[PDB]
């Protein structure tokens, strides 16, 4: 019930921390599941 | 890719300062100068800014109509689904404001 | 999405809030005031809904940025509402606080001590301190005692938050889990129940007239009852040291109550600590302006050959007419003295004003909302307002996020084949020649891609275009063999430009046996109805060929059922 | 398979209006490849093979001072079977405004056909 | 301005205290099936854009296959940062993880 | 109650001795968040230099509020917060979508930051009846508009003449009226009153 | 023009700028010019002119 | 009139200090008109307007003044104005960009765009570019991009192309610092020259185009590079940047017919230029880091060059032979043992590549390798045979037509006898293995000779002094 | 394949736009944008 939950969010001055799968799809953020559950770094010499 | 790439992937401007993706525009520059990306919310009408130190040249921008503005230069681009812009637009019709916190500051 | 256009900035959270009429006026690209949208030559009417400051429209260039219908993002403008309106989203909450108010001392009619006890609890819950909010209730040792009680509860909350911050248990940003959110919601409900449960004001002892509503956002004020007027003048000495009621009266009442009861409201309206330090204002429940969304979100439609107006514009222009009309009522209203001037016109002016407020309020309701609009000409069925557009049919989430129309990819009837591998898919050349990966050109593949470009759009395995380092595309379609051979020899030339020096060209090739696609048969009820297969291009085929070992997964029958191939 | 399409360039005109568009060719300069599909009347020769994008109709538009062309839209190629001139009643005088074109599409039975 | 610097140093310090001592690591010494796939894809991406390559190509033209080869010889200069659910993390080098 | 006014020219540039001009050369430490292309994965410092720093040289930069002359002591901040500032092996986080890295860096910038009010000296290279054109440190453009030159100064066909009837030449001392920075190259507006 | 390839995403001064003596400006110009030996070429050319002026010349 | 107009403007300026702005705008609009419209402000009045504006430019440096200024910068065909009036326009522009550097951006853009005009008609444009590049060195940035932006397209008229290069060369000669970027631009046109000519080997067009362009470039370079200019000059600069662009563009793309003759030709101006090119080629063809295909392309270049370049000295040639036999003798001594081991004959691409080049060199210049005695330099008689009978069996893997011609000639000179090894080779063929997926690119790479004869009318004639046709050898 | 309109988005034409259904739009020398 989109507008109801929205009304509730506004009146709470809520922050969407963007952790749920739904929220991340909304904002275009890579999902928190899966191959996304860790970071990759490169070992560089010199 | 599907949401990402098919879906409506869009590089869009945000104001890092007010966190909006709806109040940015390209400046309209004098001929010879280059256009920059500015926030209509975070900047003063030129007159009002004078009416309150010296004001640097890089801090003034203009629109097509011709009004001069001071400030609003804290913009970048973020990758969002286009439909987000539509949702934000509809919400502001209803008097509702989304504020995106962008990093790095 | 292009791997050679990286993005540095990243959105990390979103904050919900309310646009103030000050913000809107400042950001606005144009104030819209004309109901009329086009002129006799089909150009945008200036100051109308297609005004070019709101963005490029058709041929015309945007007057704000100067960009064409393609690169102009659109800009918002605003309408000036000549008289405040309730924001239809929030009218119920407004109703609660209005009813709860004491129109005499301007606190809530609930005793200050109780209200403070709620403020203490909610404040503790901003930091996730659930145990502490119950301990707060454990505090007890007539108006002199109460302020010491209030005071000692207050010093407990501070001590608890301080202690909680020093050890691990919270940050200044608060702590917000489900169990916390549950306790918070209960309290706010309990608080609201207690607000409306009071008759006589616990603080000054007076009775305020009761407020009643509509389903169409109108507020009536029922004058005082006999026992209650008697009770009120008895308290007359201590204070010495039905009807429609306008939205402006309501706003004034709440404005003052929100000043006085600010402490509690500061926590009722913030689930997290309010670092921003903004006051909670009554205005938040009202609109003095409407944001006109950019022209690109309000374009006309073409139903085949005939062109139809945008329905959101039809609604906005009704706001515009009423607006002009009220600005005229307001003009004749000032051309009273009536210092002279005979009273009754007072009744007629009010009659016209009530009329205006009601119908603008209806048009707003209808948009947020056609529900809040009076059913039209009994029949027709209502025209959807913005609320219904966002919520209508299956809704944005289900129709354009869960599910989407898609671009690259193919569909075909499937046919059985025992001669391909159980992990392959037999691809007809008709597909193989039209589907390209964008392949980046490198030392290791320059031979291959040279040949593809030479082969062209129509000989498989070939290519349909080349992306240059400056992002531009070159079509291989109209081309001769020599022109193609030329482009094929410049695939790997160095950079003559520092800005694009990190990029290489891309060849939009036809796909081949090295490749992987995603096969899909609907309904897709488990993940094995969407698997990755290795490509095997098969000459002379017109359908997709699939080994039997896969029917189980896809639930495929070979009775003319179709599959999708995604690349 | 047979498909019948109705081309009716009285579709826009506001009721017994002056006639803007008449089947045939104008004297301005127009492709000429057009005559491969179309006879002098602006109707297609019977029997003609016709694939997506080809002309199936040519008329002269007065408001444009140009000779324009209704094109064939199916992605499946076909042949022209019957071209019917649907004249109008209300006593003659009126020139040609309505035509029916019947396309013939070959179906050698394909993969995916049901038996 | 002086104190934003301080703020950043605190953020980054606590992040590392999540991101943790090498000798206090506690997760699986095996490379996960997820880590493997992403390591391959990402290293393949870098190969496609002229990353210095640490192995003999021997005629290979598929950058994924080149990555696989690099993985086999443990010459992939990537590090996996594993996040525990409180946001603290362990850094594991591709070479040190047991691959299978 | 609100401070965007933290874009106010705070140069302060000191007056000199044995001399009379303002020293505007300054050394400012910066942090900068930059991309590293995959081709530089074995030469990250080289890459940061060729991609980001080198293009800043001898151009005005809005953030340091002057012209960048050059840079010293580039350092990459290891994404591994547990390593010693010593080691030459560092981590740079890779974009999810692309093969590019992004890291923070520290470097030192040398900046010529003439603020308004400062006293500079220029070498005269042009004299019309409309302005005097100078070159500061034989590098940066200056210009004194016709009515920033004192009223009793006269012109001829040409070349200017001062209060006492003698022509001006070579080195001239002026004060900064405004610094134009948005054009192709920096340009100083100077006054003599 | 400016992309993520040639332009920092953001720049911040970490301290107040410190003024430098002429002797320092000269020592810096010296080494910076040496270390860096098309846009860069025409720029060290200009730096070369500035270091000339700081030694007093034409 | 004469003095009436002097009033009109003098009024207009007063009126501008009051902000009415009408009078000015009337004037501006009058000057903005097209070169064609009779109603455009005439010379005499323009003389006046200009000299008045120049005399106190500060009166105009305002938002109100912008439009007027824009209208004068945008004055059509100003270079076409009569002497005296032209002079006043120039002095005005000079004055303007001095008190207001901002406008230099607008003025120079129009200037560069005029580079499509003939040399005789540009003096004023260059005079102005020279002036302001000097006084505003920072401009070199955007004005360089102009050099890019306004380059005529390949389709555009030849006179446009030939002009716009004539000017760029002229520009080069007073703004050296842009020199590299310039040469990079011309070369990168480079690619269009590569386009012109190979495929064809309309087409009649590209011939005379590409022909007019190269003949120009090379004659300008013949002048730019000279011994005097090499010791104290920027001759060195030109060679360098042309050699760099050869390594980055010509060699790789590496199927160009237009274009590698710039290096063929400058090379042979002076003995050291040749030396630098040879050693440069040698470098690229035997460097350990470079990709094999690069090494093979260089080796083709190397062999083609030695064969063709007329101005080469006997000893520079023997130098290349001495390098190749030396490098070859080592290969066979250190590697022959690897043939009967696991792998294919492709492992030895590089060997054949070098042996080809040397054979090729012997075809064109065998008459030189006989010293006074009648003996062979580098023991070519004894040397060739050794390779021919080696396990690499060069004769089978190198270009077929060269190996054949080498056979013919070598046999004739009592230098080597290959013809039985050839017989054996294509017999074994009818009845030492290499994939053919990758075996073809090699056969392709070994077929291309970057200095096989030219087919552009003029260039050919110009090259004659620097070229050995097969008939000559 | 012609429509003349929209010159060409390449400043070495402007040569002459036809749109293919795939939306590349193609100019004769062979820019596809
Ligand atoms: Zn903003
Ligand atoms: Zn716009
Ligand atoms: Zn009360
Ligand atoms: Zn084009």
């Amino acid at each position: 019930t989109t507008c109801q939950f929205l009304t509730k969010a506004v009146l709470d001055n809520e922050r969407e921390q963007l952790d749920s799968p739904s929220a991340r799809i909304v904002v275009g953020k890579l999902n928190n599941v899966g191959t996304g559950s860790f970071d990759v770094l490169a070992k560089v010499p010199n | 890719d599907r949401l990402l790439n098919s879906s409506d992937y869009t590089q869009a401007s945000v104001c890092r300062e007010c966190g909006s993706i709806l109040t940015t525009q390209q400046s309209v520059p004098r001929i010879g100068s280059i256009s920059t990306v500015c926030c209509r919310r975070c900047s003063m009408r030129f007159e009002d800014a004078k009416k309150l130190i010296f004001i640097d040249d890089s801090q003034i921008w203009e629109d097509g109509q011709g009004n001069k503005f001071v400030g609003g230069n804290e913009t970048t681009t973020v990758a969002i689904p286009f439909v987000l812009k539509y949702l934000d637009s509809e919400l502001s019709a209803m008097g509702i404001r989304l504020r995106y916190n962008v990093e790095p500051k | 999405m292009d791997i050679s256009k990286p993005v540095g900035s990243e959105i990390t959270s979103v904050d919900f809030g309310i646009l103030t009429a000050k913000e809107i006026r400042n950001l606005s690209a144009k104030q819209i005031t004309n109901p009329t949208v086009l002129d006799n030559l089909g150009h945008p009417v200036s100051g109308g809904l297609y005004d070019l400051a709101l963005g490029a429209f058709l041929r015309n260039l945007c007057s704000t940025c100067g960009l064409d219908e393609k690169f102009c993002p659109g800009h918002q403008g605003h309408i000036e509402l000549p008289v405040p309106c309730y924001n239809p989203l929030f009218f119920n909450q407004l109703y609660i606080y209005l009813r709860a108010s004491c129109l005499f001392c301007h606190h809530f009619r609930l005793k200050s001590v109780e209200v403070h006890r709620y403020a203490c609890k909610l404040r503790l819950l901003q930091y996730g301190l659930i145990d502490e909010s119950y301990k707060l209730d454990e505090i007890t040792l007539s108006s002199t005692l109460l302020n010491e009680l209030k005071s000692k509860r207050s010093e407990y909350v501070d001590m608890a938050i301080a202690k909680a911050l020093s050890d691990g248990r919270t940050t200044e940003r608060g702590s917000f889990t489900a169990t916390v959110n549950d306790e918070r919601k209960k309290l706010v409900h309990e608080f609201h129940k207690k607000l409306l449960s009071r008759g006589k004001c616990d603080n000054c002892g007076m009775f305020s007239p009761k407020f009643r509503k509509d389903g169409f956002t109108k507020i009536f004020e029922t004058a005082l009852n006999e026992k209650q007027i008697t009770n009120n003048r008895v308290k007359g000495f201590i204070r010495q040291d039905s009807t429609y009621i306008l939205s402006t009266e309501v706003k004034n009442i709440l404005d003052t109550v929100f000043r006085k009861e600010q402490c509690v409201l500061q926590y009722v309206f913030h689930s997290r600590p309010n670092l921003s330090r903004k006051l909670v204002k009554a205005d938040s429940f009202f609109m003095d302006v409407l944001v006109v969304p950019p022209t690109r979100f309000r374009l006309p439609s073409k139903l085949g050959e005939e062109v139809h107006e945008n329905s959101q514009n039809q609604l906005l222009s009704k706001v515009l007419t009423t607006s002009l009309l009220i600005r005229d009522l307001n003009d004749d209203l000032s051309k009273l003295q009536k210092d002279k001037v005979s009273l009754e016109d007072r009744r007629v002016i009010f009659s016209r004003l009530m009329n205006a407020f009601v119908t603008i309020q209806n048009d707003v309701n209808a948009f947020i909302d056609s529900t809040k609009a009076q059913g039209r000409t009994s029949g027709k069925v209502p025209i959807p307002g913005v609320k219904q557009a966002l919520e209508k049919k299956e809704g944005l989430f289900r129709k354009h996020m869960m599910g989407k129309r898609v671009n690259y990819a193919a569909r075909s009837v499937i046919s059985p084949d025992p001669n391909i591998e159980t992990n392959e898919i037999g691809v007809p050349p008709v597909f193989a020649v039209k589907l390209t990966y964008p392949e980046p050109v490198t030392a290791y593949n320059i031979a291959e891609l040279r040949q593809a470009v030479i082969n062209g759009p129509d000989k498989w395995p070939g290519a349909t275009q080349i992306q240059n380092e400056d992002g531009s595309l070159v079509s291989l379609i109209g081309m001769s063999v020599e022109q193609r051979k030329a482009l094929a020899n410049q695939l790997l030339t160095p950079s003559s430009n520092v800005s694009t020096h990190t990029l290489n060209k891309k060849v939009y090739r036809h796909i081949k046996n090295r490749d992987v696609v995603l096969m899909n048969r609907q309904p897709t009820l488990h993940k094995a109805s969407m698997m990755g297969h290795k490509v095997r291009v098969l000459p002379n085929e017109k359908t997709l060929r699939l080994h039997y070992a896969n029917t189980g997964a896809y639930n495929a029958d070979f009775d003319g059922d179709e599959m999708n191939m995604h690349f | 398979m047979y498909k019948t399409e109705k081309v009716d360039l009285a579709l826009n005109r506001n009721r017994g209006d002056p006639i803007t568009q008449h089947f045939g060719f104008g004297n301005d300069e127009w492709p000429k490849e057009w005559l491969e599909k179309l006879d002098e009347d602006g109707l297609p020769y019977i029997g003609t093979y016709v694939e997506e994008g080809d002309p199936i109709c040519a008329y002269f538009d007065d408001t444009l001072n140009k000779t324009k062309i209704k094109t064939y839209h199916s992605s499946e190629p076909a042949y022209i079977e019957e071209v019917n001139l649907i004249g109008d009643e209300s006593n003659k005088f009126q020139e040609l405004q309505t035509v029916s074109i019947k396309y013939r599409i070959r179906r050698t039975p394909q993969i995916g056909d049901k038996f | 301005p002086e104190d934003f610097q301080q703020h950043e140093q605190i953020r980054r310090k606590t992040l590392k205290e999540k991101a943790i001592p090498k000798d206090q690591r506690a997760t699986t010494p095996y490379m996960t099936k997820y880590e493997r796939a992403r390591i391959l894809g990402t290293r393949a991406l870098q190969i496609s854009m002229n990353a210095p390559v640490f192995v003999d190509l021997e005629g290979e033209t598929d950058p994924l296959r080149i990555a696989m080869k690099e993985l086999a010889e443990k010459k992939i200069p990537l590090v996996i940062r594993r996040y525990l659910p409180d946001g603290s993390f362990e850094d594991w080098s591709v070479e040190e993880l047991i691959v299978d | 109650a609100r401070f965007i006014k933290k874009h106010k020219k705070q140069v302060t540039n000191p007056i000199d001795e044995k001399n009379g001009t303002s020293n505007c050369i300054v050394r400012v430490p910066i942090a900068l968040y930059v991309s590293l292309a995959p081709m530089y994965l074995e030469n990250p410092l080289q890459g940061v230099m060729k991609q980001h720093l080198n293009p800043l040289v001898m151009k005005y930069n809005n953030k340091v509020g002057g012209v960048v002359l050059g840079y010293e002591g580039l350092k990459i901040l290891d994404a591994d917060p547990l390593s010693k500032e010593d080691t030459s092996e560092k981590l740079i986080k890779i974009t999810p979508d692309t093969p590019f890295g992004f890291t923070w860096c520290h470097v030192n910038l040398y900046v010529w930051q003439p603020q308004v009010g400062d006293v500079l000296e220029g070498y005269i290279f042009i004299q019309s009846a409309s302005h005097i054109g100078l070159l500061i440190h034989d590098a940066f453009n200056a210009s004194i508009k016709k009515n920033n030159i004192p009223v009793d100064w006269t012109f001829v066909h040409g070349h200017w003449v001062d209060s006492n009837g003698e022509p001006i030449d070579g080195k001239l001392r002026f004060t900064v009226r405004n610094v134009h920075t948005t054009g192709r190259v920096v340009s100083v507006d100077g006054t003599l009153i | 023009t400016a992309t993520t390839l040639n332009t920092p995403v953001v720049i911040h001064a970490t301290q107040l700028p410190q003024h430098v003596s002429t002797d320092e400006v000269l020592q810096f110009l010296e080494s910076f010019i040496d270390e860096k030996e098309t846009n860069l070429s025409s720029s060290i050319s200009q730096l070369k002119r500035i270091q000339r002026d700081f030694k007093g010349l034409p | 009139s004469a003095a009436m107009y002097s009033r009109f403007v003098k009024s207009a300026l007063d009126d501008l200090d009051k902000n009415d702005s009408t009078q000015i705008g009337i004037i501006a609009n009058q000057v903005a008109l097209p070169s064609k419209n009779p109603e455009r402000i005439n010379d005499k009045n323009l003389n006046i307007l200009l000299d008045i504006l120049s005399s106190n430019i500060n009166r105009i440096e305002s938002s109100r003044g912008t439009f007027l200024i824009q209208s004068i910068i945008n004055f059509e065909k100003w270079w076409e104005l009569p002497p005296h009036t032209l002079s006043k326009y120039i002095y005005f522009i000079k004055i303007l960009c001095s008190s207001i550097p901002k406008w230099w951006q607008d003025v120079s853009m129009i200037l560069v765009s005029c580079f499509i005009l003939p040399i005789k008609q540009t003096v004023c444009h260059h005079d102005m570019l020279k002036y302001f590049l000097r006084m505003i060195p920072s401009s070199m940035g955007f004005i360089d991009t102009y050099l890019a932006k306004f380059f005529p397209n390949k389709n555009d008229t030849r006179r446009k192309l030939v002009n716009y290069t004539s000017n760029l060369l002229k520009l080069r000669g007073y703004c050296s610092e842009l020199g590299f970027q310039i040469w990079s631009l011309l070369i990168e046109k480079i690619i269009s020259i590569d386009v012109e000519l190979q495929n064809e080997l309309g087409i009649k067009e590209l011939s005379t185009k590409l022909d007019s362009i190269l003949t120009l470039v090379s004659t300008h370079v013949e002048e730019q590079v000279t011994p005097e200019s090499l010791e104290s000059g920027e001759g060195v600069g030109v060679f360098n940047t042309l050699t760099t662009l050869f390594k980055t563009h010509v060699l790789p793309t590496y199927y160009t017919r237009s274009i590698q003759y710039i290096m063929f030709h400058v090379s042979q101006q002076q003995l050291e230029l040749m030396d630098s090119f040879l050693v440069t080629l040698i470098d690229i063809s035997f460097a350990v880091n470079e990709a094999a295909e690069k090494k093979i392309k260089s080796l083709q270049y190397l062999g083609s060059y030695i064969a063709r370049a007329k101005k080469l000295s006997r000893t520079q040639i023997i130098f290349v032979a001495s390098y190749l036999t030396s490098w070859l003798n080592r290969y066979v001594i250190e590697r022959e043992e690897e043939v009967d081991q696991r792998g294919g004959m492709e492992r030895f691409k590089h060997f054949y590549a070098a042996f080809q080049a040397l054979c090729y060199i012997f075809c064109f210049r065998h008459n030189i390798f006989r010293d006074t005695d009648g003996n062979w330099e580098c023991e070519l008689d004894k040397f060739f045979q050794r390779m021919v009978i080696s396990k690499f069996n060069p004769l089978k893997f190198c270009n077929e037509n060269v190996m054949l011609m080498f056979a013919r000639i070598a046999q004739q000179e009592s230098v080597a006898y290959c013809f039985s090894i050839i017989e054996n080779n294509n017999n074994e063929r009818l009845r030492s293995s290499w994939s053919l997926a990758t075996r073809q690119q090699f056969i392709d790479l070994q077929s291309y000779f970057p200095y096989d004869p030219l087919f552009l009318k003029n260039y050919k004639i110009l090259m004659k002094e620097y070229y050995i046709e097969w008939s000559e050898a | 394949t012609f429509i003349r309109g929209p010159i060409c988005g390449t400043d070495n034409c402007p040569s002459r736009l036809w749109r293919i259904i795939d939306g590349r739009r193609t100019c004769q020398y062979g820019h596809v944008m």
